[PDB]
RNA sequence: AAUAGGUUUGGUCCUAGCCUUUCUAUUAGCUCUUAGUAAGAUUACACAUGCAAGCAUCCCCGUUCCAGUGAGUUCACCCUCUAAAUC
């Protein structure tokens, strides 16, 4: 009835986390734009019409 | 439906979503009833919220409530 | 007043004194068999806490669950030695007795 | 034939027929009894006939039987404030001590009363679902509303089938 | 002042009580159903003594008289016109509140039409709604063909009355203008065949003479009442109808001769009667047999 | 064949020749189902009558063109209601097809609805405790003020044309995405003449 | 089924048969199926008219009020709903469709007139 | 079979005999009846005084197929088959 | 005002109660502070786009 | 196992197994007119192709749901405590 430990699930967990603050995006990346298509080059999703 | 992990259809690759044209006139209009009719509904919903923890109240700690737990002390000495 | 362990008032019979200030107590309750529809003791162990050491082996006592539980098994707490083994009060007299005779007559103190 | 004497104490019917159903300060329920004796006789015979309805009517109260500890037999009930109640039993008959307790620790006829009705406003007569749950399962077995299609055919004008067919 | 008594005063609910009379073997009818092994139990002269008489208190119960109800007023209340839904639906609403722990007169059934008009269900869309969300057992949400005319008429001829009557009992509430219908219609029949025997022992029996008594047609059942020695009920309809009509010839009849007894039979033939003379040749026939039985 | 009795099936019941072929039993009396084993078939056969073609052990009511389950015939149907207790028989209980026994039932339905055949009608209690028609769900409510002098509910179920600066600041929000400005709505819906 | 986030809703789940439609209104969390699991039922509605011309609504009012001050939120439909029975204001697009279709209808009427008129 | 239902059948107490050995007598309990009272059979001879002792529990011996099958427990696929009329 | 059928019962319920008041049943929005749609929301309690640059 | 039945022997009684009769589901054979409705891979084996998650004045939110499967398997229920979430 004891559930055996799973640790490479809490390791995996904490290695996320961390990597996700190390290599977090800054604002100038996350909120730059090509302005010739309209686009976020750092996911490549065009803005909405109505914000062109 | 798909997940996040799932890629995107080729043939909706240059899609664009282009929006509704406007009226101005109904769409004014229409901009005013839905204010006023939320604020009607969050009228109502906060006093069905009232009603709603009033009777959680009474039921715990009413006039009632209490007037029973005392008969249900003596009655039990 | 609140609790979490389940058992919150049980009675027991202690059948084990060798864990220091811990008493395992054996308790039965009735268990209806379904296709017989015939009442058996089920047997369950506990162990409660007993801090002076004056359980011994074979007296009914009573237990009270604990606000937690203070060690993996032990959730619950010596409260009243019900039964002294070999030591029983008649509750109703208040007079000694050993098994079904009276050791002092209730008529010595009126 | 059902093995043992007095057979009826293992039917349903026979432990449904307790009347006392404990408050819910009951927690434990000792019985001390002597086997032997002519004043110990109606506390052999509730231990004999009625223990069994008390459990099958109080399945969380402990129940714990002590056999010629002490010289009169007696009953201790013990509530979750920790209050004892000691009931006396020696010369009492079985239906006496049903009675007395019911009485001291047993719940009135209009509180159980009280509970029955709480539990039919669970199951609401106007609710539509399986029949585990519901009187009915869906509005077309209320006459007058439009029948299952199962049952009888819905018009042509009122099924898809047919409605796109004439707009395409 | 001077209130006139309702169906429900003791007084009258004492008189009709014993007029209908308590029959166990015809309000204990055995029931054409489904059937279980029957119990048998020994009984000493006094054990049966006292089951008869619980079976009695039973039949008491089993025979306790419905009210009788003036009919219900038609509702004809709008709660609003929000006229800009005029012909958005074509199909009406209708909303019934289910609430458990309400009364069913005190639900609220309103309906929304096609005009827009938001207004209370009707009577009849009422206990229509109540029987859909609330189905109550021997109730029909479509009325039944067998309260048709011609449809009674063949549950009158076969003498099932009381059949009529539970039927209508348990499709119509008491102050519906078709429990009203049903009822005057039956009790009218019976007044024409002489048929009261068939109510007695019922829970109808007392809303019949009532219907008779507010309407001034009590000379067939006063004759019934004699024609099987039940002067002492016979004696108690007379009296009833003076109650309900003080300001009428027999009563006064009644003051100025300080009738008792069989004379109230006298005074109410002469007097208001239609059928004065039926009664008297019917009284007649009765103190002689008893002037008989007496030498 | 053609039943003389179609018209007026009770006459069958009271002539000679069905005493003489039933006497004072039911018609299903002397029927027996062929079927192997001690324990039938849970189902009697679908129907006796197939393409016209009788089957060769038509079943009680099938064997004899000259009953004819109706409603009127209520001295047939009360032979395949018990007695005792009013219930309908099953259809392996007198061994009548299914396709007569859906007749039969229904029949015995709709006699009883027409108060021809008797059958048990119990004493049922009222609907209400109370039969107060005081409160206000049956009775009259207030009218609201708007509802007296003819206004809508709220003053927001009503067009109300809005400023020509708001309109503007429109256009110039969806400029080039715009529609023609709609006016008031007609006060009552058209219909087509 | 623990659920990340969500909310109670008293939505309308469609029960019946094919081209026979059967809503029951039910409090759920929103995030499991429209059929599935429900907290409680709330009423029901046949949109289907019945032999005497209506559209059946039954709406548990002490349970809907309930709910709602519990936190449950309300699907666009059954906002509606509310609307036509009173216990809610008419939504907002209630008054504005009833508008268009009296524009459209409107428009109709005069192209039919326009029609006869040069007949 | 036959020689065992013979004496079965032979050996049954009528209600005539059940109320003449207790001198009581014999009433019919009916569901269908209601709770009236149908007395069946009464003594011929004197009519007992003294009521039957009322047992709070009879020792009598119960057959567990007619138990199991009044707390619904007994399932069988052959039981409660449709037959022909008999 | 209240809806429609809101306040018909609200006034049956008062009805009942015995009590007599003609008085209008009335729902206070003034408590219901309607903020416009486009007033800043806190940006404290908004998220942001998890790293993975394309 | 039931309202039971067939079957051990030269014969009888007893015990006993097997099977028969009943009701479903799948598959096979042979056969098959219409309408409505319900249900619908053997395989947690491998998969061509298409589609199944967007929304929105940029932020965010959503894609953690629904839909699928039955490999594994007492994480499902009650109480206590207490986050996130809705109001
Ligand atoms: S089950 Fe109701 S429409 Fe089919
Ligand atoms: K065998
Ligand atoms: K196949
Ligand atoms: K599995
Ligand atoms: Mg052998
Ligand atoms: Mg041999
Ligand atoms: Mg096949
Ligand atoms: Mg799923
Ligand atoms: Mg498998
Ligand atoms: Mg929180
Ligand atoms: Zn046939």
């Amino acid at each position: 009835k004891k559930v055996r430990p799973r640790l490479i699930a809490e390791l995996a967990r904490r290695v996320r986390a961390l990597r996700e603050q190390l290599n977090r995006p800054r604002d100038s990346q996350l909120y730059a734009v090509d302005y010739e298509t309209l686009t976020r080059p750092f996911s490549g999703r065009r803005l909405p019409v109505r914000a062109w | 439906r798909k997940t996040r992990h799932d890629p995107l259809a080729k043939s909706k690759i240059e899609r664009v979503n282009m929006p509704p044209a406007v009226d101005p006139a109904e769409f004014f209009v229409l901009m005013e009833r839905y204010q006023h009719y939320r604020q009607t509904v969050r009228a109502l919903r906060m006093e069905f919220v009232s009603e709603v923890q009033r009777k959680v109240h009474e039921a715990r700690a009413g006039v009632l409530a209490e007037r029973k737990a005392l008969k249900d002390a003596a009655e039990h000495r | 007043v609140r609790s979490s362990v389940h058992a919150r008032w049980i009675v027991g019979k202690v059948i084990g004194t060798k864990m220091q200030k811990t008493a395992k107590v054996r308790v039965t309750r009735l268990v209806l068999d379904p296709y017989l529809l015939k009442y058996f003791n089920k047997r369950k162990t506990y162990f409660a806490h007993d801090a002076l050491q004056q359980c011994t082996v074979g007296d009914i006592v009573l237990l009270r669950a604990l606000p937690v539980p203070r060690a993996k098994h032990v959730k619950h707490e010596l409260a009243e030695i019900v039964f002294k083994v070999g030591k029983v009060i008649d509750p109703v007299t208040g007079k000694p007795c050993a098994g079904t005779t009276y050791l002092e007559s209730p008529l010595s103190s009126e | 034939p059902m093995k043992g004497r007095f057979p009826i104490r293992r039917t349903l019917q026979y432990l449904s027929q307790g009347n006392v159903v404990f408050k819910d300060s009951v927690k434990v329920m000792t019985v001390n009894y002597n086997t032997h004796g002519e004043l110990g006789e109606g506390a052999r015979k509730f231990v004999f006939f009625n223990i069994p309805q008390i459990q099958y009517k109080n399945p969380w109260v402990q129940i714990m039987m002590f056999k010629n500890m002490t010289p009169s037999p007696f009953l201790r009930f013990y509530l979750d404030s920790g209050e004892q109640v000691l009931v006396d039993v020696e010369t009492k008959s079985n239906k006496e001590i049903m009675e007395h307790i019911r009485k001291i620790l047993g719940k009135n006829e209009e509180t159980l009363r009280e509970e029955e009705e709480e539990k039919k406003q669970l199951s609401h007569p106007a609710n539509f679902g399986p029949r585990k749950y519901c009187l009915r399962e869906c509005i077309c077995e209320v006459e007058g509303q439009v029948p299952c299609p199962s049952l009888v055919p819905l018009p042509k004008e009122m099924r898809g089938k047919y409605k796109a067919a004439l707009k395409a | 002042e001077t209130k006139k008594p309702t169906f429900m005063d003791e007084e009258v609910q004492s008189i009709l009580t014993k007029m209908t009379g308590l029959n166990l073997q015809k309000t204990f009818k055995p029931a054409i159903q489904e059937l279980k092994p029957p119990t048998y139990k020994l009984m000493t002269q006094a054990q049966l003594e006292e089951a008869t008489r619980q079976a009695v208190e039973a039949a008491k119960v089993r025979l306790k008289m419905p009210p009788v109800l003036e009919e219900r007023v038609p509702i004809n209340d709008v709660l609003a016109e929000d006229k800009i839904l005029e012909g958005t639906e074509t199909t009406k609403y209708v909303f019934t509140d289910i609430s458990y722990s309400i009364p069913h007169r005190e639900r609220f059934i309103v309906v929304r039409e096609p005009s827009g008009t938001l207004r209370k269900a009707s009577w009849e869309e009422r206990d229509r709604m109540i029987q859909v969300y609330f189905p109550k057992e021997g109730r029909k949400i479509l009325t039944p063909i067998i309260f048709k005319e011609e449809n009674l008429r063949t549950m009158y001829s076969q003498d099932r009355h009381v059949d009529v009557l539970n039927l209508c009992f348990a499709q119509f509430e008491p102050d519906s203008t078709e429990y009203i219908k049903v009822h005057h219609k039956t009790y009218e029949d019976i007044d024409k065949r002489g048929k009261y025997d068939l109510l007695r022992s019922t829970r109808y029996f007392g809303g019949m003479v009532w219907y008779f008594v507010n309407n001034k047609k009590i000379d067939g059942l006063l004759i019934d009442q004699i024609q099987r020695d039940l002067i002492d009920d016979a004696t108690n309809l007379v009296q009833l109808y003076h109650v309900l009509h003080p300001d009428g010839q027999s009563a006064q009849g009644a003051k100025d001769q300080a009738a008792e007894g069989i004379n109230l039979i006298k005074v109410f033939a002469k007097t208001e009667a239609q059928k004065g003379a039926y009664i008297e040749l019917t009284l007649q026939t009765y103190q002689e047999a008893l002037s008989r039985h007496s030498a | 064949p053609i039943s003389p009795y179609k018209d007026e099936p009770w006459k069958y019941l009271e002539s000679e020749e069905y005493q003489e072929r039933y006497g004072s039993r039911p018609v299903w009396a002397d029927y027996r189902r062929n079927h192997k084993g001690g324990v039938p078939p849970q189902r009697t056969r679908k129907t006796c009558i197939r393409r016209n073609k009788v089957v060769g052990n038509p079943c009680p009511i099938c064997r004899d063109h000259k009953l004819h389950v109706d409603f009127r015939n209520v001295k047939l149907l009360e032979q395949f209601v018990c007695a005792h207790t009013g219930i309908i028989f099953y259809a392996p209980y007198t061994g009548v097809c299914v396709k007569q026994h859906k007749r039969l039932t229904q029949a015995i339905q709709k006699a009883r609805d027409h108060g021809l055949l008797i059958y048990h009608i119990p004493q049922v209690e009222p609907r209400d405790l109370d039969f107060s028609t005081s409160h206000g769900a049956v009775s009259a409510t207030p009218p609201a003020p708007t509802l007296v002098s003819g206004d809508p509910w709220y003053p927001w179920y009503n067009w109300k044309q809005p400023p020509e600066r708001e309109l503007s600041r429109l256009r110039r929000l969806y400029q080039g995405h715009l529609q023609e400005e709609s006016g008031p709505p007609p006060e009552s819906m058209p219909k087509m003449p | 089924k623990a659920y990340r986030g969500g909310h109670l809703t008293i939505r309308l789940a469609l029960g019946g048969c094919t081209n026979r439609p059967f809503y029951r209104i039910v409090a759920a969390h929103n995030k499991c199926p429209r059929d599935g699991r429900f907290v409680e039922q709330l009423g029901s509605y046949d949109p289907l008219p019945n032999s005497h011309g209506e559209k059946l609504v039954a709406l548990n009012l002490d349970r809907i009020r309930h709910w709602i001050g519990c936190g449950a939120h309300l699907s666009k439909p059954m906002e509606k709903l509310l609307g036509l029975a009173g216990f809610f204001p008419l939504h907002p697009m209630m008054i504005t469709n009833a508008e268009r279709l009296r524009r459209k209808r409107a428009r109709e009427v005069l192209l039919a007139s326009q029609k006869t008129d040069a007949e | 079979l036959t020689q065992g239902l013979f004496r079965g059948l032979s050996r049954q107490e009528t209600h005539q005999q059940l109320a003449d050995k207790k001198g009581l007598h014999v009433v019919e309990i009916r569901e269908e009846c209601g709770p009236l009272p149908i007395v069946v059979a009464s003594p011929r001879g004197p009519l007992r005084k003294d009521p039957e002792p009322e047992d709070e529990v009879p020792d009598v011996k119960l057959d567990w197929e007619d138990v199991k099958t009044a707390q619904g427990m007994k399932r069988s696929v052959w039981s409660n088959l449709k037959r022909a009329a008999t | 005002p209240y809806p429609p059928l809101l306040r018909a019962m609200i006034i049956a319920e008062r009805q009942k109660n015995g009590d007599t008041s003609t008085e209008e049943p009335m729902l206070n929005v003034q408590r219901i502070r309607m903020e416009p749609w486009d007033y800043p929301a806190k940006q404290e309690d908004k998220g942001r786009a998890k790293g993975t640059p394309v």
